[PDB]
């Protein structure tokens, strides 16, 4: 045996799918891959002991009912290779809940009743991406959910695994803590003359206490699943979250826990969009330089943090000049 | 695990 062929990159070995139709199981276009596996498989992101290693994590599109299978062409034998294969199955079991199915027949049996899946919580926003060309239109909804919603706790356990693959320093939250808020994005779709809901992404926000009587909601985790990225959903989600908290006088403004470069770019885009038509951000105001009243209006109208209001100023100042 | 109110308490990747 060539042992080099028994070390495998876990970023390409882990195959993720979101399944709406049985044909999605055989369509490689529906397969997407982790950006991070270092929290399970080390800095090198490798598993040892298998050739042709495939780690299948397939999810029903809405409910995220899970199939988990480990496949391989061959593995090391301790009698002849004198070493044991990595416990890939046990490592994955550490970050997915029990009760997953282990074969495509049982997975397809669950897909038959996926029409029963409904979004959790309170509807905040509906939006459509309408064809300019006489083609397909797509329709999305954003909900605020909590652990009082039937089935949400178990769904969140299935969903949170995705953070390990897509956020470098993801860690699982304490859902017993009542200060956690949850914002969900679904896509509506039709199947067999019914209307179903597909999970698109989500955000967790910690309602951080500011003594004596205020909060400063902190964006903790935000994920738009790979197939939905770069299509405006993250911007709709962060805008909807700002608009939600805007209705609470006890909310000061919104921050983030350890924001990524991609998050900072998205936040700048969203907060510039919200501020651009505010009177304090007019061209004539911008040309006179940054004024505190810009941060005051941004905080009052949209719960924008003073640091972020200064960035909005800098970007809008660049926009009104050559 | 992260502390109270934390969802990004995991290890950074070092290549
Ligand atoms: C940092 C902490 C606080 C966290 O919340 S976790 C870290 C962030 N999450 C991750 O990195 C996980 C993996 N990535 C993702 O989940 C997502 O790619 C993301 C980073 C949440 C961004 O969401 P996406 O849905 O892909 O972004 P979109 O709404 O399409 O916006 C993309 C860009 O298109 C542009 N855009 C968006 N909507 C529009 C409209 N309507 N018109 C014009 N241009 C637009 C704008 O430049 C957006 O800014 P960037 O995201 O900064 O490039």
């Amino acid at each position: 045996k060539k042992l080099a062929e028994y070390k495998c990159n876990t970023n390409t070995a882990i195959e993720l799918k979101l399944v709406r139709f049985p044909e999605d199981l055989e369509n490689d276009i529906r397969t997407f891959f982790p950006e991070y596996t270092h929290q399970l498989f080390g800095d090198d992101e490798t598993a040892f002991g298998y050739k042709g290693l495939k780690i299948l994590l397939y999810y029903i599109a809405g409910s995220l009912s899970t199939m988990f299978r480990v496949e391989y062409a061959s593995k090391v034998d301790e009698n002849f290779d004198c070493v044991e294969a990595d416990d890939v199955e046990g490592k994955i079991r550490q970050i997915i809940p029990p009760g997953f199915c282990t074969n495509t027949n049982d997975f397809l049996s669950l897909l038959e009743k996926e029409v029963d899946f409904k979004p959790f919580g309170t509807l905040l926003h509906t939006y459509s991406v309408l064809s300019p060309t006489g083609g397909e239109n797509f329709t999305f909804q954003i909900y605020k959910a909590d652990m009082t919603c039937r089935g949400f706790r178990e769904y969140h356990e299935r969903l949170q695994t995705f953070l390990m693959w897509f956020i470098e320093t993801a860690s699982f939250i304490d859902v017993d803590d009542e200060r956690w808020h949850y914002f969900l994005v679904f896509e509506k779709y039709n199947k067999d003359g019914a209307t179903l809901f597909a999970t698109v992404g989500y955000m967790t926000v910690y309602n951080y206490y500011v003594y004596p009587d205020k909060t400063r909601p902190r964006v903790s985790q935000m994920l738009i699943l790979t197939p939905f990225q770069g299509q405006g959903h993250g911007a709709q989600l962060l805008e909807t979250v700002h608009r939600y908290y805007t209705e609470f006088p006890t909310v000061l403004d919104i921050t983030a826990e350890d924001p990524s470069k991609s998050y900072v770019k998205l936040r700048d885009f969203v907060l510039v969009k919200l501020c651009q038509d505010l009177p304090c951000f007019s061209r004539e105001k911008l040309m006179q330089g940054f004024n505190e009243d810009m941060a005051i209006e941004a905080q009052q109208k949209f719960k924008i943090n003073k640091q972020h209001a200064r960035r909005v100023y800098e970007i809008l100042r660049l926009l009104v000049t050559d | 695990k992260g502390g109270k109110g934390l969802g990004a308490g995991g290890a950074k990747r070092h290549r």
